[PDB]
RNA sequence: UAAUUGCGAUAACGAACGAGACCUUAACCUACUAAAUAGUGGUGCUAGCAUUUGCUGGUUAUCCACUUCUUAGAGGGACUAUCGGUUUCAAGCCGAUGGAAGUUUGAGGCAAUAACAGGUCUGUGAUGCCCUUAGACGUUCUGGGCCGCACGCGCGCUACACUGACGGAGCCAGCGAGUCUAACCUUGGCCGAGAGGUCUUGGUAAUCUUGUGAAACUCCGUCGUGCUGGGGAUAGAGCAUUGUAAUUAUUGCUCUUCAACGAGGAAUUCCUAGUAAGCGCAAGUCAUCAGCUUGCGUUGAUUACGUCCCUGCCCUUUGUACACACC
C-alpha cells in the first residue's frame, strides 16, 4: 500500500492519436452510425487536428454476408 | 651467403635459401619456361613463392584468376570430392611430396614438369552442342587459352584421383605419375587421352 | 590373403639384389614389386636404411621416398 | 542483445519464414568517492524513466 | 644460453620425457592400464600398451607447466575428441577422469606438480627444474 | 624505457599483437621461438617477412607476438601481418623515412597483405538453408 | 548498378544553378560546401549529392550541359 | 621393427575353439573370427597371455595359443574385470560368463526362448520377426526377411 | 491375451510378406474439388440494397 | 603437323543458343596482314592467343 | 539502373506514395571522454633457468602512470574519390591508383496500390451462426493411444575409407544463458573403467561457470588395401542418470553381436567470396530426450561476372461476345 501511485492526464489533442481515433471509430459504428460517415468524419477530424496525413481501413462484414474492406485516406503518408 | 644471428636463431638452409634466391618448398623458379606460346600469361611462374598457400582474392574479378600462381592452382584443384573440400593443408603437403617424387624421376625442376603437363593437356579445339534443329550436330570450336589451362588442371588432378582411388599407390605418387606421363605426352595418362579425344571429335565434326 | 605377409628367405635376398635401379622406393613401390605388404614393407624401409642403399629424401606418414645409394 | 526467433505464421502453412526480435540492453558504471549528503542529493534527483539506477557501497 | 621447454617443439619434447619417465622406473601405473580405454569416446585402447601412461604423464606435465593451474575436468575436456555415435552425428566427448586424476596423483607423488590454491594443480618448482632440464637435453641431441 | 612500438595483425577473427622494442634480436610467438609455429607447412609464411627484407634488420630489435582468436591458418596470417606491420611501425618512429618506405616497398611489392588487413568475413546464414547462399531442398510434389 | 536517383541529380542541378562560383571539380571541398550551404539529413545522401554535383561541374568546364 | 626370418616354423591356417583362424593376419584380429571375441576382448586376452601382438597369427608357439584359449574361457580367474564380459549375472546361476564360439549361438537361442516361453512382449515380438527395441516400423527395413 | 497373440498364426511377418499389396497404397493425392473454388455453392447471392446499406 | 597461331584483336559477342560461345577476329602471328573470325569455347579478352587447329575455314552464326 | 533508378526524346510542366533516403549490424580511427566488473608498461613481494645485463612465470590492490589492444558514448570517414578508357561524349559502364572500405560497401529491418473464397475458429476471456450442455462434446482421475507395420513419398543423419580410421601428443573461436522467496549456470577436493557419485564453492554476472583449452585441423606413431583396423544397422547381457512412473526398451556408460553400403538409373535441390563445402558450439524446445530449427564462429576452394536454350515471371502490341472477369 502506497508504494504504487496512479495519476490521470489529459492528452495534448486526441487528433494525432491512432489509439484514440480507432477507439472513436469503434464507438461511431457501435453507436450505430453510417460507415462512410464515421470513417470520413474521423479522417476529416484527424486532418483538421493538423496531421500530415491519415488512413482508415475497415475490414470485415457489414449487412451483406460476403466480407469487404475499404481504405479511407487523406493527406500524405510514407510507408517504408 | 653471409650468416647472421641474434637471440632466437634461424636454421642454416633456412637463412641460406631464404635471403638468397626466392625459391619454392626448395625448387627453382628461375629457368622454368612455358614450352607453348600463348599459355604464357595463363601459366604464372614468377612471382616466386615459398609454399602454395595464400589468402588470395583471385575470384572477385573476371580474369585475375589467371594471376594466381600455377602450382597453387594445382593444389587448389586437389582439394575436392566432398570429403576433402577445404583441407588445403592436406593438399599443399600432397604437392610438396608430389614435387619431391617427380624430381626423383628424370630430374627437371619438377615445377617445370608440372608446367609441361599443363601446357600439354589443354584442348586446342573442341565442340559444343549447337542446335541446328532437335537432332543437334556438333560445331567445332577453337577453345580459349584460359579454358585450356583450367581444363588441363581439372583433367590432370581428376585422372590422378580416380587412379589413386582404391589402391595402395598414394595420391602424390599417382598425381606425379599423371604429371610425368603427361609432361611429355604419352597416351598412358588419363589427361592426354582425354585431350587427344576431345580434339579427335572436334576434327571429326568440322 | 593374396600374399606378401612373411619374409621367405629367398624374398629377403630378393630385396637386397632388387633395390638398385629403384630411383623411387616407398611403401607403394615395395608392394608393386610383387611382394611385401605395407606392414613388413615398412620394416624393409627401416632396414635398408639399417645401412645402405636407400637415401632418405622425404619424411613421413603415408609418404616416404628414397633413391639409389652413392 | 536478447534475440527471440519465431515463425511469423500463427499456424503452419506457407514457406517457412522466420523472424527475429531484439531488446538491446545497455549497462554502465560510474565509481564515486563522496560523503552521504552528496550521494543522497545526487541520486534522489537525476531520476529518469527507463534508466535503472543502482547505488551500492563498500569494497567487497 | 639458458632454457625452458617453450624452446622445444611439442613432440620430440614429450617423447623425450616419455622415454625418461619410462627409464626412471619411479612412476605409479594404477594397474588397470592396458585393460582400459582413455575415453568412452574411443574404440580401441592405446597402441603403446606398456607405456602411454608415461606419454600422458609427460603431456599432462608439460601442459601444466605452460600455465597457472589446471584440474581433472579441463584435462578430460582436453584429452577428449569425437566419438562416432555410429550412424548419428559426431559430438565431442570428454575423456576419462580416472586416467588423468591418477596421472596427477602420480606426478605429484614424484613431486613434479602440486595441489594449487586457486584450484587444480600447479607445476612444481622441482617440476620446473626437471622439465627445463630434459628440454635442454632434447636440444642437446639436436646439436 | 627503450624504443618500442606495438602493432597487430588480423585474418578472419584472429588477432595477433606485436611488441617491437629495441633488443638483441629475439622473435618469439606467444611464448615460443618463431621457429616452432607448426601449422609447419605454413611455417615459411611467417618467416616470409624476414626473408623478403633481409634477416639482419631484426638485430637492433626484440620481437614478441601473441595471437588469440580465429583458428590455425587464421592465426598464421595474423601473426605474420603483425610482424611486418611491426617492423615498419618501428622504422617510422626511430629509423628514417626512406628506410621504412623501402621496407613497405619490398612487402607491398611481393605481398600477401602483410601491411593491410583482408576484409573478407563471415556472411550470415538466412532461414531456409544450412548456409548463407545455400537454400534447403525442394521436391515440388 | 550505380545510377543516381532523382533527388540526388535534382539537387546537383539546383546547386550548380545557384552556387556555381564556389564549387570546383574537387569533391572534398564541394562536400563541405554542401554542408555550409544546404540542409541534408544523412552524411551518405549529402556525399552522393556533392560527388555528383562535382561530376556535373567537372564536365560543364568543357562545354555546357542541358538542364 | 626388424627384418625377420624363421623357417618352416609357422603353419598358415590354424584351428581353435572349433573354428578356423587364418595365419598371415596380425593375430589379435585372427582371434576375432571366433564368435564372441570383439577386437577389445582379443586385445586384452592377448596382453594377459603375454604375447607379442606385433606377431602374426602366423608365428606364435603352440603353448602360446594354449594359454590364449585358457584365458579366453576363464577370464574372471586371470583377472579380467567382468564388466568386460558379454554375459554377466546369468539369470539362473548368476555367475559371469564370457560365452564363446559355437556356444554364443546357443545362448542367443536360450534367451529368446526364455522370452517366448514366458509370453513376454519382447518374446512375441521376436517370434513375429519384427523389431523389438521399439523403433518405428512404418518406414524402415522393407528389404527385410 | 499374450498366449493368444503368439499362438495365433495368421500373425507375424512372414504372413504379411506373403500377401499382395493393395493398389490404394501406391495411390495419388486425391484432390477432390478445386476448379469449383471460385464457384460459390451457397446458392444465396447478396443484393445491391443490402450491400449499399452496409457499405 | 601444322599449328597456326592467331592473336585476338576484336571481341565480337556471344553466339550459341545457350550463349557461351564468343565470336572473335584474330590476326594470325606468323604473317599478319590477314584476319579470320573464329568461335571460342572459353572466356576471352583482347590479345589472347588461339591455336587454330586448321588454318583456313571460318564460321558465323550458332544456334 | 537492382529500381517509373536516371539520361534523353517530348503537349507537356512540376510534384507526392512506393524504390531511394531512413534504421540496425559488420568493417576503419596511436584523434575525444574514461575504466579493480577490460587490459598494457614500471615498480615493489617472489619462483625457475642462466648467470654479464638476461629469459619465463607467480602475486583482483603493495603503489605509479597509461588507453595500443577490450568496452560504448560523442564525433570523423566514402561522395563509386583521382586519373584514364567507353558511351548519343548524357545518365552511366569499365580499368588503374589511392583507400578500413568502391558488387545498393557486405548483410539485414522497414516497405505503397491491388489481389487469393491461400492458411489459421486447435494462440487468445477475438468473434457470428450452428451444434452440445449432466448417460456432457463441460472437467477431472486411472490406463492405453498419437511410436502401431506387406509397402509408396519428402526433409534429414552416418557411410562406403589411405586428402583415411585408430592411438598418443599439439592446441585455437564466436553468438548465448544462468537460482527468490529458489534449487538455475557450476569451478575446485575426493571416490569411480565409464556413465556418474559426494563434499564444498563462485555467480542475480564484462566480476563466477568461462580463455566455455569446441570440432574439423596440426604433429609422431599403429594399420596397409583385405567388406580391412572402412562402416556401425540389428541384437544380448550388466551398470547409472531424469522422473510419481522408463514395459512398447527417455537419455548416459561397458562388454559383446559386425548388417547393408565397393560412389549410387530415370530424375532433382542449392550455390558466386570469408561465399560454397567441411567443422563444431550456444540459444529455442527442455524434468528427462536433437539426427530439428535459429544464430555463431573455425578451416576455406574450383567456376561464371555471361546469356535467353530450358523453366518461371513481369512488360508492350493484339483479340475478346469475358467484367462474379477463362474456376
Ligand atoms: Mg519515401
Ligand atoms: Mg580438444
Ligand atoms: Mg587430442
Ligand atoms: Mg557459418
Ligand atoms: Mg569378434
Ligand atoms: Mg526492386
Ligand atoms: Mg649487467
Ligand atoms: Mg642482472
Ligand atoms: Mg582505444
Ligand atoms: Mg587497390
Ligand atoms: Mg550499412
Ligand atoms: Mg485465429
Ligand atoms: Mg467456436
Ligand atoms: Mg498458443
Ligand atoms: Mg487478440
Ligand atoms: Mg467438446
Ligand atoms: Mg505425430
Ligand atoms: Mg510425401
Ligand atoms: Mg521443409
Ligand atoms: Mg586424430
Ligand atoms: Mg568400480
Ligand atoms: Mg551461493
Ligand atoms: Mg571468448
Ligand atoms: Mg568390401
Ligand atoms: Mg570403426
Ligand atoms: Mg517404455
Ligand atoms: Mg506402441
Ligand atoms: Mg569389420
Ligand atoms: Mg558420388
Ligand atoms: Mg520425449
Ligand atoms: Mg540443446
Ligand atoms: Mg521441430
Ligand atoms: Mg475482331
Amino acid at each position: 500500500p502506497g508504494t504504487i501511485v496512479l495519476y490521470a492526464e489529459r492528452v495534448q489533442d486526441r487528433g494525432l492519436s491512432a489509439v484514440a481515433q480507432a477507439e472513436s471509430m469503434k464507438f461511431k459504428l457501435l453507436n450505430g452510425l453510417a460507415i462512410r460517415r464515421a470513417a470520413y468524419g474521423v479522417v476529416r477530424y484527424v486532418m483538421e487536428s493538423g496531421a500530415k496525413g491519415c488512413e482508415v481501413v475497415v475490414s470485415g462484414k457489414l449487412r451483406a454476408a460476403r466480407a469487404k474492406a475499404m481504405k479511407f485516406a487523406d493527406g500524405f503518408l510514407i510507408h517504408s | 651467403f653471409t650468416p647472421v644471428v641474434l637471440a632466437t636463431p634461424i636454421p642454416e638452409e633456412v637463412q641460406q635459401a631464404q635471403t638468397e634466391i626466392k625459391l619454392f618448398n626448395k625448387w627453382s623458379f628461375e629457368e622454368v619456361e612455358v614450352k607453348d606460346a600463348s599459355l604464357v600469361d595463363y601459366v604464372q611462374v614468377r612471382q616466386p613463392i615459398f609454399v602454395a598457400h595464400t589468402a588470395g582474392r583471385y575470384a572477385n574479378k573476371r580474369f585475375r584468376k589467371a594471376q594466381c600462381p600455377i602450382i597453387e592452382r594445382l593444389t587448389n584443384s586437389l582439394m575436392m570430392n566432398g570429403r576433402n573440400n577445404g583441407k588445403k593443408l592436406k593438399a599443399v603437403r600432397i604437392i610438396k611430396h608430389t614435387l619431391d617424387i617427380i624430381n626423383v624421376l628424370t630430374d627437371q625442376n619438377p615445377i617445370q614438369v608440372v608446367v609441361d603437363a599443363i601446357t600439354n593437356t589443354g584442348p586446342r579445339e573442341d565442340t559444343t552442342r549447337v542446335g541446328g534443329g532437335g537432332a543437334a550436330r556438333r560445331q567445332a570450336v577453337d577453345v580459349s587459352p584460359l579454358r585450356r589451362v583450367n581444363q588441363a588442371i581439372a583433367l590432370l588432378t581428376i585422372g590422378a584421383r580416380e587412379a589413386a582411388f582404391r589402391n595402395i599407390k598414394t595420391i602424390a605418387e599417382t598425381l606425379a605419375e599423371e604429371l610425368i606421363n603427361a609432361a611429355k605426352g604419352s597416351s598412358t595418362s588419363y589427361a592426354i587421352k582425354k585431350k587427344d579425344e576431345l580434339e579427335r571429335v572436334a576434327k571429326s565434326n568440322r | 590373403a593374396q600374399h606378401a605377409v612373411i619374409l621367405d628367405q629367398e624374398k629377403y635376398d630378393r630385396i637386397l639384389k632388387e633395390v638398385p635401379t629403384y630411383r623411387y622406393v616407398s611403401v607403394s613401390v615395395l608392394v608393386d614389386r610383387l611382394k611385401i605388404g605395407g606392414s613388413l614393407a615398412r620394416i624393409a624401409l627401416r632396414h635398408l636404411e639399417k645401412e645402405g642403399i636407400i637415401k632418405p629424401i622425404s619424411k613421413h606418414s603415408k609418404q616416404a621416398i628414397y633413391t639409389r645409394a652413392t | 542483445v536478447l534475440k527471440i526467433s519465431t515463425r511469423k505464421t500463427p499456424n503452419g502453412e506457407g514457406s517457412k519464414t522466420w523472424e527475429t526480435y531484439e531488446m538491446r540492453i545497455h549497462k554502465r558504471y560510474i565509481d564515486l568517492e563522496a560523503p552521504v549528503q552528496i550521494v543522497k542529493r545526487i541520486t534522489q534527483i537525476t531520476i529518469e524513466p527507463g534508466v535503472d539506477v543502482e547505488v551500492v557501497v563498500a569494497s567487497n | 644460453p639458458g632454457v625452458s621447454v617453450r624452446d622445444v617443439a611439442a613432440q620430440d619434447f614429450i617423447n623425450a620425457y616419455a622415454s625418461f619417465l619410462q627409464r626412471q622406473g619411479k612412476l605409479e601405473v594404477p594397474g588397470y592400464v592396458d585393460i582400459v580405454k582413455t575415453s568412452s569416446g574411443n574404440e580401441m585402447p592405446p597402441q603403446d600398451a606398456e607405456g602411454w601412461f608415461y606419454k600422458r604423464a609427460a603431456s599432462v606435465a608439460r601442459h601444466i607447466y605452460m600455465r597457472k593451474q589446471v584440474g581433472v575436468g579441463k584435462l578430460n575436456k582436453l584429452y577428449g575428441g569425437a566419438k562416432s555415435r555410429g550412424v548419428r552425428p559426431y559430438k565431442h566427448i570428454d575423456a576419462s577422469g580416472s586416467i588423468n586424476r591418477k596421472v596427477l596423483q602420480a606426478l605429484e607423488k614424484i613431486g613434479i606438480v602440486e595441489i594449487s590454491p586457486k584450484g587444480g594443480r600447479r607445476i612444481s618448482e622441482n617440476g620446473q627444474r626437471d622439465l627445463d632440464r630434459i628440454a635442454a637435453q632434447t636440444l642437446e641431441e639436436d646439436e | 624505457a627503450v624504443p618500442s612500438v606495438q602493432t597487430f595483425g588480423k585474418k578472419k577473427s584472429a588477432t595477433a599483437v606485436a611488441h617491437v622494442k629495441a633488443g638483441k634480436g629475439l622473435i618469439k610467438v606467444n611464448g615460443s621461438p618463431i621457429t616452432l609455429v607448426e601449422p609447419e607447412i605454413l611455417r615459411f609464411k611467417v618467416y616470409e617477412p624476414l626473408l623478403l627484407v633481409g634477416l639482419d634488420k631484426f638485430s637492433n630489435i626484440d620481437i614478441r607476438v601473441r595471437v588469440t582468436g580465429g583458428g590455425h591458418v587464421s592465426q598464421v596470417y595474423a601473426i605474420r601481418q603483425a610482424i611486418a606491420k611491426g617492423l615498419v611501425a618501428y622504422h617510422q618512429k626511430y629509423v628514417d623515412e626512406q628506410s621504412k618506405n623501402e621496407l613497405k616497398k619490398a612487402f607491398t611489392s611481393y605481398d600477401r597483405t602483410l601491411l593491410i588487413a583482408d576484409s573478407r568475413r563471415p556472411e550470415p546464414k538466412k532461414f531456409g538453408g544450412k548456409g548463407a547462399r545455400s537454400r534447403f531442398q525442394k521436391s515440388y510434389r | 548498378g550505380r545510377v543516381r536517383t532523382k533527388t540526388v541529380k535534382r539537387a546537383s542541378k539546383a546547386l550548380i544553378e545557384r552556387y556555381y562560383p564556389k564549387l570546383t571539380l574537387d569533391f572534398q571541398t564541394n562536400k563541405r560546401l554542401c554542408d555550409e550551404i544546404a540542409t541534408i539529413q544523412s552524411k551518405r545522401l549529402r556525399n552522393k549529392i556533392a560527388g555528383y554535383t562535382t561530376h556535373l561541374m567537372k564536365r560543364i568546364q568543357k562545354g555546357p550541359v542541358r538542364g | 621393427s626388424l627384418v625377420v626370418q624363421e623357417q618352416g616354423s609357422f603353419q598358415h591356417i590354424l584351428r581353435l575353439l572349433n573354428t578356423n583362424v587364418d595365419g598371415n593376419i596380425k593375430i589379435v584380429y585372427a582371434l576375432t573370427t571366433i564368435k564372441g571375441v570383439g577386437r577389445r576382448y582379443s586385445n586384452l586376452v592377448c596382453k594377459k597371455a603375454d604375447v607379442d601382438l606385433h606377431k602374426r597369427a602366423g608365428e606364435l608357439t603352440q603353448e602360446e595359443l594354449e594359454r590364449i584359449v585358457q584365458i579366453m574361457q576363464n577370464p574372471t580367474h586371470y583377472k579380467i574385470p567382468a564388466w568386460f564380459l558379454n554375459r554377466q549375472n546369468d539369470i539362473t546361476d548368476g555367475k559371469d560368463y564370457h560365452t564363446l564360439a559355437n556356444n554364443v549361438e546357443s545362448k542367443l537361442r536360450d534367451d529368446l526362448e526364455r522370452l517366448k516361453k514366458i509370453r513376454a512382449h519382447r518374446g512375441i515380438r521376436h517370434f513375429w520377426g519384427l523389431r523389438v527395441r521399439g523403433q518405428h516400423t512404418k518406414t524402415t527395413g522393407r528389404r527385410r526377411a | 491375451g499374450n498366449e493368444g497373440a503368439i499362438r495365433d498364426k495368421t500373425a507375424g511377418r512372414r504372413n504379411n510378406r506373403s500377401k499382395d499389396v493393395t493398389d490404394s497404397a501406391t495411390t495419388k493425392k486425391s484432390n477432390t474439388r478445386r476448379a469449383t473454388d471460385r464457384h460459390s455453392r451457397t446458392g444465396k447471392t447478396d443484393t445491391k440494397k443490402k450491400v449499399n446499406q452496409g457499405w | 603437323t601444322p599449328v597456326t597461331l592467331a592473336k585476338v584483336i576484336k571481341v565480337l559477342g556471344r553466339t550459341g543458343s545457350r550463349g557461351g560461345v564468343t565470336q572473335v577476329r584474330v590476326e594470325f602471328l606468323e604473317d599478319t596482314s590477314r584476319t579470320i573470325v573464329r568461335n571460342v569455347k572459353g572466356p576471352v579478352r583482347e590479345n589472347d592467343i588461339l591455336v587454330l587447329m586448321e588454318s583456313e575455314r571460318e564460321a558465323r552464326r550458332l544456334r
